């Protein structure tokens, strides 16, 4: 699943620190049952100072 | 700033030389010292060691807004957890004194919560600030009418 | 065992490390990602234990650190010697004092600020100083300027010398961390070397230097025809002239015939009646006892000589039985921690300071230090700061000791153990002493003030209604004035004027000093120090004492020194860290040291400061209204806040208008710290969010993210703002007013 | 002060205050009156003079019918 | 007392009990995430408050979550 | 001044009785177990 | 070897210090009308009244504000009655606070040591009423007793 | 120190300057102090007239005090203090 390993989507989860910002895809679980299998990984931190996060393909978009 | 302006506008009208505010409240200098230190010269002086004036109502407001005032500092500056340890101490003092560790609380003494420290330190913070500014433009005024 | 281990090139010396930032921590070892990053770059910077947890790396960096703060320190006093030399009227000042005010700063005429440049007398323009520069070199027997360049580019070689031990010892030979740990032998070369050799030295200055140009100074002898300093060294009938025991010739030195140098060598006490400052001859013996008695105090330790002591000898020996197993393990404290030395050596520093503050305007040193109160308001002002500052940094220091190096293996039940073991009874008896003496002193404040608004004068706190006269003071003041009679007989006067042993000394018209008188308002505003000492005390030992844990927070030493909080949790843990103790008790500082200050400036205005006319009276600047305004807190607004600030608001269009720039900057530098005091971090981040949208749209975001500063670093620089701003204002109020009225 | 407004304060209420001296009592004595005194700086005496009311019994039974309308809300 | 809740977006990095100074969450299995484990809080009535949990959560945003709400001797942090 | 001594009254009472009215009802009510 | 933990637990907060259990303190702490664990409760209220009472005309017939009349003596002592009816009242209101009526005694029965002793009644409801009474009648009494030594029989004193 | 046979002695329960004397005074002494305060035993009546007796005996004294006794009943005794502006 997921849109391509690799590639540049947008978030479009509201309550992200990332909404509306690029970010790298660096890994999509293939395994059923996992809510927010495709980790995007960001140029800038958020506030925590982490830049992995992990997000539902309904939440990302090919940009 | 807004009453600062007014009764410094009308405190040099009052008296005819407009000519006080058109050559200093360009300046806050000017701000200083002829209108919050000039106009203060009767006020200050309500209640002296030669003697007290009818002022000394206000001179004594004026100070005590200068007290609540800066209480107020106590709950803007100092926050909550220096409190509660100090607390704590003081919960241990009164559990382990003889004669007074017969009285208990039925409340816990705890320090002023967050939300409330805000608030009492601004609540200090506005009665302090309206009662110092009560008092200087209700005695610097009505001791040099003018 | 104590010998030398150094050990050669442990860093080269190269700018690679200069061009990374953040190199010592590892998490700013990978670059900026947020505006913090450049706050924790300066915060970390000095904090040489967070880098590595290696102590031998960590006092190789402390000891070249010393040496670059030994560097700065001589490029300042090069810089005043060499304003002295060039941009001063001190030949001006010293051919006449008690007209020609002391000026050593000159401004350029650049935007209208050639005002400044004002009439300090002698035919000069410029800032008059108030650091007591001229004194110092009158009382070192400076007489020309070219003296005065001589010591700037002497202090510019020893602060290159500084810079390049700064340099050798941190990358050519640094030494190990059992050279640091020879604390024996660092106290016997302290006492004996450092200021045994160097009292010894300053003893030799003032017997041949500044004794004889001072004699002549006292003489009304002109400067320019006064002989140069080695002119007595080698032409000793020159020498002689001016004492006769200096014609014997060192030979009653080593047959002990010391009563033969009392022509030299006096215990007279006192002022000089000439300039009003002590006698060199005085502080000539003063030096020479002092240094025939800390290099007697320098040979007690135990280096590697065999005699001696050994310190850990001398701690764990000294055990109670309220006690027990005291002092031991406080010298594995105290070489092994920095900070814990740093706590003991700040503590020490700072309540020396005060010592030199009480010691300056009571026994004022220097000629013509007592008649120019600008120079005694401004050294009292600036050591009880000093001072203050630096007691607060020993509670910060001991506070970190225990976050970061106390380990409680080594400490069973010592006496810092039991210290920690009871905290909980020290912070309570503490907190009803602090209450007991805020109602009893501000209480006495505020019922003065209430009973002076109520119109009842005997109702009062004052010298005419009840009176609270310090009898313990009275008692001590007396006993310090009639003491050379029986108790301190081979004294020719007594130790201060202030005791009350009379003698108006009248230098240039204005008095140096007289008996202080101490009433009910000296005991109300003593309680008042008292009170704020003691409530500075409490918050910087609670901070000290619950730096490990509390009944709150059992894990506070985990969670470290500089933390904001745990959350709002336990009803909200805002302000249990150390650190945020340190930040309040700066606060007390401020209150403290500044009613300090305060007191002492309208004290001495009121009953010391002031001239004399025929026919020996005395007026005061502030007329005898200190033992009738001060003991209202309407009398301080009015009498001192509001009549002696009558020069620092009119001082517009004058050389003294940069202390009202500085006095209302100085109130914008306190409310701005308002700012950042009452507030916190989310509003910042959140208001910073919508700037950065702001920025977004324009597509002017920069890469390292705006952040809002922090919590520790929010109330970091709303402390600084605080005390810069009143500390600032104090400075602007006092050096216009005193400058004016002297 | 209906007599006349430009030279007479206007008096608040009076002071009962048991923590005066003598010179407190001599010194809030304003207004011509028995005792001390406060003097009033809300602009009442102003707006009810402008309004109409001129003795101390239509003020009296001003404060009756507020009474009765404070009761009545 | 404080009501600390899990939401479907964490990781099982373990941190948030990690960090927990009154042992309130516990790592229960799930099958959500790679780890296979999602927090939970039985023991919420012995919450504080402090939110540790939450400054330790990697998860944006975060995962678990603390709520202020009712405060008894427990969530005060009191000895007395 | 109409009647003097209703200042030497009420400024007693509601200055010392009843906030010694109000606040010992208010302590019994706000430390009530109920 | 002098301090010793309280009643040898270290980790009850307090010490066996020199200023707790000494020879000296512990005999008298015991003998003060507070710790009388089996006198009754209006009986040993009379002595805490009387003490009370006495000690507090002395701040208010000195210090007060009728101290430089001749009704200094009648002046303070009824402002040293005041004090008392005041904190009677202060005890009234804790007493219903604290103690609810048929409930059992908030006091440690267990003494020092590990014999076992009947509960203090003095933290009750029906305890701290009596006690209430018996501040009331000692501090009245008391503050009139050292009204009459005072300002009755005037006794020689360097102050009065 | 844990025992789970007396929890009392276990957690801090104890009577630290405790006594259990049963009695020290006389017979003679004991009933005059239950007689007097006889009526002053009950929290609700006690409550009662120290608050009717306290308000009436604070209105007594406040009315029937002097000029010497208290300045505020002794009122103005010297011509009032005028204003600027004529007022
Ligand atoms: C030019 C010669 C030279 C060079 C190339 C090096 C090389 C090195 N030094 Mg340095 N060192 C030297 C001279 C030299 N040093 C001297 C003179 C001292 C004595 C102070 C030392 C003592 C020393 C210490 C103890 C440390 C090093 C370390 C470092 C490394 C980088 C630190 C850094 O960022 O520096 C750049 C630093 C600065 C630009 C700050 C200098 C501040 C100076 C002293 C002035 C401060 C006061 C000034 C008036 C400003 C006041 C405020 C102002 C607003 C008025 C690097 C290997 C560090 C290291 O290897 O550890 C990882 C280390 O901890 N050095
Ligand atoms: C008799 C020898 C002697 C004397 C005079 C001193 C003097 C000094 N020591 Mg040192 N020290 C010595 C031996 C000595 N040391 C021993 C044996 C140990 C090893 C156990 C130490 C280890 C030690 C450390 C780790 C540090 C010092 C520091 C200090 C300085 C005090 C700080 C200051 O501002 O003072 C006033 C400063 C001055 C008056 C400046 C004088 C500088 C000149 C060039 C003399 C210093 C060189 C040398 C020590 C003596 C040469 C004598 C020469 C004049 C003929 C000062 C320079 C502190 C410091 O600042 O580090 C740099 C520091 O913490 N000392
Ligand atoms: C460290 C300080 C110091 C130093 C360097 C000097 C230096 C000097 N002293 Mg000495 N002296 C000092 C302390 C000092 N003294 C003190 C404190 C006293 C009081 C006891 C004196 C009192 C004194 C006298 C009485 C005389 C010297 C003399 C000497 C000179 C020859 C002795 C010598 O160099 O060895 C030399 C210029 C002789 C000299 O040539 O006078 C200039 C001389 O007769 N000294
Ligand atoms: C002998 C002096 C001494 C020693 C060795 C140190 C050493 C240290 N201090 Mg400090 N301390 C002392 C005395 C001293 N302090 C005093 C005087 C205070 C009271 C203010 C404290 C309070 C204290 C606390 C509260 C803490 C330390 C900490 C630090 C550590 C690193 C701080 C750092 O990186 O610098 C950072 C330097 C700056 C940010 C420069 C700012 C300078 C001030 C704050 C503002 C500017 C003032 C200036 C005069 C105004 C000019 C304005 C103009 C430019 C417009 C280091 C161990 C910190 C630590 O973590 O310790 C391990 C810390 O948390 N200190
Ligand atoms: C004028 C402003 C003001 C006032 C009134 C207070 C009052 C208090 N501060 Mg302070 N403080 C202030 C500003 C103020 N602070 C600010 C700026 C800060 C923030 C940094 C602090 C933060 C703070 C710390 C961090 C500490 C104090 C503590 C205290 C107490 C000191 C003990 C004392 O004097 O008891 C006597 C009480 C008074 C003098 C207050 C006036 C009461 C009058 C005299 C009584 C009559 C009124 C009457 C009953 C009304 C009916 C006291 C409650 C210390 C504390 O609680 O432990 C002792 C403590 O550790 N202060
Ligand atoms: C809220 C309105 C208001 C306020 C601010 C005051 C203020 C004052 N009154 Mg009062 N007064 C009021 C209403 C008001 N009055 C009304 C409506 C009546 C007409 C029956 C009176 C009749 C009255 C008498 C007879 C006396 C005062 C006196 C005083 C003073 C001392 C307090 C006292 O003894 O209260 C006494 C209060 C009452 C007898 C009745 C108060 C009823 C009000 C409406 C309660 C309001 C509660 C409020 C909304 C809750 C907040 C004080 C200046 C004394 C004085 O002049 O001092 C020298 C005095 O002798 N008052
Ligand atoms: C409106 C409020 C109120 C009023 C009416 C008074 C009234 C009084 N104050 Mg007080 N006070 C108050 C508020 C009040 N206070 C508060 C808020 C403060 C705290 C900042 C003070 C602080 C203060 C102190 C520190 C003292 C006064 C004193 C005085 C007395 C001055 C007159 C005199 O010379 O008598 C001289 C004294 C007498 C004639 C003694 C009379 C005592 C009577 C007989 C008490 C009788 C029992 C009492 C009524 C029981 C009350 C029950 C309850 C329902 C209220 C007078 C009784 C002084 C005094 O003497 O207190 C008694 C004094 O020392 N006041
Ligand atoms: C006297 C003051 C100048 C001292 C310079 C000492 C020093 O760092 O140079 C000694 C440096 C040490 O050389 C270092 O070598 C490193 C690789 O090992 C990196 O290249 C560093 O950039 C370089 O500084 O020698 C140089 O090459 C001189 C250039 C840097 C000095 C510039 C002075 C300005
Ligand atoms: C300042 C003097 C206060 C007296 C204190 C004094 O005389 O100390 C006496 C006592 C000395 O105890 P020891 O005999 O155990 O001391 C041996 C010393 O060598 C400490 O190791 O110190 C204490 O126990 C501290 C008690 C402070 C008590 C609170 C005082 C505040
Ligand atoms: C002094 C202080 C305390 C201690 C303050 C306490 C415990 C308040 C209670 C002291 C007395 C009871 C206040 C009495 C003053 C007023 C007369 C109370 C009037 C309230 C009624 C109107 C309801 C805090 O708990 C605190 C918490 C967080 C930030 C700052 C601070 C802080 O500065
Ligand atoms: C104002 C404020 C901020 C915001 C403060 C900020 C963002 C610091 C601003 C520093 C400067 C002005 C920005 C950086 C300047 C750069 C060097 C760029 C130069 C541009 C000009 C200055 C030349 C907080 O973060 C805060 C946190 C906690 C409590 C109170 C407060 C608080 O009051
Ligand atoms: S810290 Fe956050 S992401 Fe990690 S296990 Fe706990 S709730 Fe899940």
């Amino acid at each position: 699943i997921g849109p391509k390993r690799g590639s540049i989507v947008k978030v479009l989860r509201r309550e992200s620190y990332w909404f509306n910002d690029t970010g790298k895809v660096v890994a999509v679980d293939q395994a059923p049952g996992v809510r927010y299998p495709v980790v995007v990984r960001f140029d800038k931190v958020n506030y925590a100072g982490v830049s992995t996060n992990n997000y539902s393909p309904d939440e990302l978009e090919q940009s | 700033w807004v009453t600062f302006y007014w009764h410094w506008k009308h405190i040099t009208l009052w008296q005819g030389n407009v000519a006080q505010f058109n050559e200093s409240s360009t300046y806050l200098m000017g701000w200083l010292r002829d209108y919050l230190w000039l106009n203060s010269s009767q006020l200050i002086n309500g209640y002296n060691p030669f003697g007290m004036n009818s002022l000394s109502v206000w001179a004594w407001m004026f100070l005590f807004g200068h007290l609540v005032w800066a209480t107020g500092f106590m709950f803007l500056i100092s926050w909550r957890g220096y409190w509660q340890e100090l607390i704590e101490t003081l919960a241990w003092a009164h559990e382990r004194t003889p004669l007074a560790n017969l009285v208990r609380w039925k409340d816990k003494p705890v320090a002023l919560s967050i939300v409330q420290a805000r608030l009492v330190g601004l609540a200090h913070f506005s009665v302090g600030y309206i009662f110092t500014y009560a008092a200087f433009l209700i005695a610097s005024t009505s001791g040099k009418f003018g | 065992e104590v010998k030398i281990m150094v050990e050669k090139d442990p860093v080269k010396t190269s700018f690679e490390k200069w061009a990374k930032p953040g190199h010592f921590s590892r998490t700013l070892a990978k670059g900026p990602n947020t505006t913090t990053w450049i706050w924790n770059l300066h915060a970390d910077a000095h904090d040489f234990d967070s880098h590595t947890n290696d102590l031998e790396e960590i006092s190789r960096k402390v000891f070249s650190a010393h040496f670059g703060q030994l560097a700065v320190i001589f490029i300042w006093l090069s810089g005043m010697y060499f304003h002295g030399a060039r941009f001063s009227n001190y030949e001006a000042w010293l051919s006449d004092p008690t007209h020609i005010k002391p000026s050593a700063q000159v401004v350029w005429p650049i935007v209208g600020q050639k005002i400044l440049n004002g009439d300090v007398g002698g035919g000069f323009q410029g800032i008059q100083i108030t650091s007591g520069f001229f004194q110092l070199w009158r009382a070192s027997g400076i007489t020309s300027e070219l003296q005065l360049y001589t010591t700037a580019i002497g202090g510019l070689i020893f602060a290159a010398l500084m810079l390049f031990a700064g340099w050798f010892h941190y990358h050519k030979a640094a030494p190990k961390l059992a050279w640091f740990q020879n604390v024996e032998s660092m106290l016997n070369h302290h006492l004996a070397g450092l200021l045994g050799l160097g009292s010894l030295a300053w003893a030799g200055h003032q017997v041949h230097v500044s004794l004889p140009i001072n004699r002549l100074l006292d003489a009304g002898v002109d400067p320019k025809e006064i002989p140069l300093p080695h002119e007595f060294i080698l032409n000793r009938d020159l020498l002689a002239q001016l004492y006769p025991s200096f014609s014997k010739g060192l030979t009653p030195f080593f047959t002990l015939n010391w009563s033969e140098y009392s022509d030299f060598l006096t215990f007279r006490g006192g002022l000089n009646p000439v300039t009003g400052g002590l006698w060199l001859t005085d502080t000539a013996h003063h030096h020479l006892a002092i240094a025939v008695l800390f290099l007697v105090a320098g040979h007690m330790y135990r280096t590697n000589f065999g005699i001696g002591h050994s310190m850990k000898e001398i701690l764990e020996a000294h055990k109670g039985p309220f006690t027990g197993e005291g002092h031991k393990g406080l010298y594995e404290i105290l070489t092994t921690s920095w900070h814990a030395q740093l706590a003991i050596n700040l503590a020490m520093l700072g309540s020396l300071t005060i010592i030199v503050a009480h010691h300056m305007y009571a026994m004022p040193p220097y000629p013509y230090l007592a008649t120019d109160y600008a120079t005694q308001l401004s050294l009292f002002t600036h050591h009880m700061w000093i001072g203050g500052f630096l007691v607060v940094g020993a509670a910060a220091h001991a506070a970190i000791f225990m976050v970061r190096d106390y380990d409680p293996t080594t400490q069973y039940n010592n006496l810092l153990d039991r210290v920690l073991r009871h905290r909980d009874a020290i912070i309570s008896h503490l907190n009803w002493v602090c209450i007991f003496l805020g109602f009893h002193s501000f209480g006495l404040y505020i019922h003065n003030d209430t009973m002076s608004a109520l119109g009842r004068p005997q109702d009062m706190f004052s010298d005419t209604a009840i009176q609270l006269q310090p009898v313990f003071a009275q008692w001590i003041q007396n006993t310090h004035a009639l003491a050379p009679s029986l108790t301190a007989p081979n004294a020719t006067a007594s130790t201060s004027l202030t005791w009350g042993g009379g003698d108006l000394v009248a230098v240039g018209g204005k008095v140096a000093l007289l008996p202080i008188p101490l009433g009910t308002a000296d005991f109300l505003v003593h309680h008042i120090h008292a009170f704020t000492i003691h409530v500075t005390v409490l918050i910087l030992l609670k901070g000290v004492l619950f730096a490990r844990s509390s009944r709150l927070i059992p894990d506070k030493a985990n969670l470290g020194f500089r933390f904001p909080c745990d959350g709002p949790g336990r009803g909200g843990t805002c302000q249990v860290s150390a650190w945020d103790h340190v930040f309040l008790g700066l606060f007390w500082m401020y209150n403290a040291i500044s009613v300090v200050i305060f007191h002492f400036s309208w004290k001495m205005q009121s009953d010391v400061w002031g001239s004399i006319s025929d026919q020996g009276v005395v007026t005061h600047i502030t007329g005898g209204n200190f033992a009738q305004s001060s003991i209202t807190i309407n009398g301080w607004l009015r009498d001192f806040l509001w009549a002696q600030a009558s020069q620092v608001i009119q001082s517009y269009g004058s050389s003294l208008s940069a202390y009202g720039l500085l006095f209302l900057g100085a109130h914008f530098v306190w409310a701005f710290s308002l700012m950042f005091l009452f507030s916190g971090r989310g509003y910042w981040q959140e208001l910073i969010e919508s700037i950065v949208w702001a920025h977004n749209k324009l597509k002017v975001a920069p890469a390292i993210q705006p952040r809002a500063l922090s919590i520790v670093q929010g109330r970091a620089v709303g402390v600084a703002h605080y005390l810069l701003g009143g500390i600032a204002t104090t400075w602007a109020f006092f050096l216009a007013r005193i400058i004016s009225v002297g | 002060w209906g007599q006349d407004p430009l030279h007479v304060r206007p008096i608040a209420h009076a002071i009962w205050d048991p923590h005066f001296g003598q010179p407190a009592v001599e010194a809030f004595t304003r207004g011509g009156a028995s005792g001390p005194v406060n003097i009033a700086y809300s602009g009442v005496y102003q707006w009810w003079y402008t309004i109409g009311l001129r003795t101390n019994q239509d003020l009296y039974g001003g404060s009756i019918f507020l009474l009765f309308v404070s009761a009545l809300f | 007392a404080h009501s600390v809740k899990i939401y479907d977006t964490c990781i099982g990095c373990t941190q948030c009990v990690r960090a927990c100074p009154t042992d309130v969450l516990e790592m229960v299995p799930w099958d959500g995430c790679k780890a296979s484990q999602i927090a939970s809080a039985p023991r919420t009535e012995d919450c504080v408050g402090c939110k540790r949990c939450e400054s330790a959560c990697p998860t944006d945003f975060l995962s678990v979550r603390v709520y202020l709400g009712a405060e008894t001797t427990r969530s005060m942090g009191l000895a007395y | 001044m109409t009647a003097s001594y209703l200042p030497s009254i009420f400024v007693p009472l509601i200055g010392l009785v009843f906030p010694a009215i109000t606040m010992a009802s208010l302590f019994i009510y706000i430390e009530q177990d109920e | 070897q002098v301090i010793e933990p309280l009643n040898g637990d270290p980790f009850i907060g307090g010490l066996e210090t020199p200023v707790t259990s000494s020879p000296l303190i512990a005999w008298y702490l015991s003998n003060l009308p507070a710790y009388r664990t089996a006198v009754a409760p209006l009986l040993r209220g009379v002595e805490i009244g009387l003490a009370h009472g006495y000690l507090l005309v002395g701040p208010f017939v000195l210090a007060g504000p009728l101290r430089n009349s001749a009704v200094r003596g009648e002046a303070g002592s009824l402002a040293a009655a005041g004090l008392v009816a005041i904190l009677t009242m202060c005890l009234t209101i804790y007493g219903i606070a604290s103690f609810k009526e048929g409930e059992a005694s908030k006091a440690p029965s267990l003494t020092l040591t590990g014999r076992q002793k009947a509960a203090d009644k003095l933290q009750t409801a029906e305890g701290w009423a009596g006690f209430t009474g018996g501040f009331f009648f000692g501090g009245l009494s008391g503050v009139a007793w050292a009204y009459i030594l005072l300002y009755v029989l005037n006794l020689p004193y360097p102050v009065k | 120190y844990f025992d789970l046979g007396e929890i009392d002695n276990t957690t801090g329960n104890w009577d630290l300057y405790g006594n259990d004397d049963p009695n020290r005074y006389n017979g003679f002494q004991n009933k005059f102090f239950e007689t007097f305060a006889g009526a002053f035993t009950k929290r609700g009546l006690l409550l009662k007239f120290l608050v009717l007796g306290g308000a009436t005996t604070i209105g007594y004294l406040g009315s029937t005090s002097s000029g010497d006794l208290l300045a505020i009943k002794n009122g103005p005794k010297q011509a009032p203090i005028m204003g600027p502006r004529g007022r």
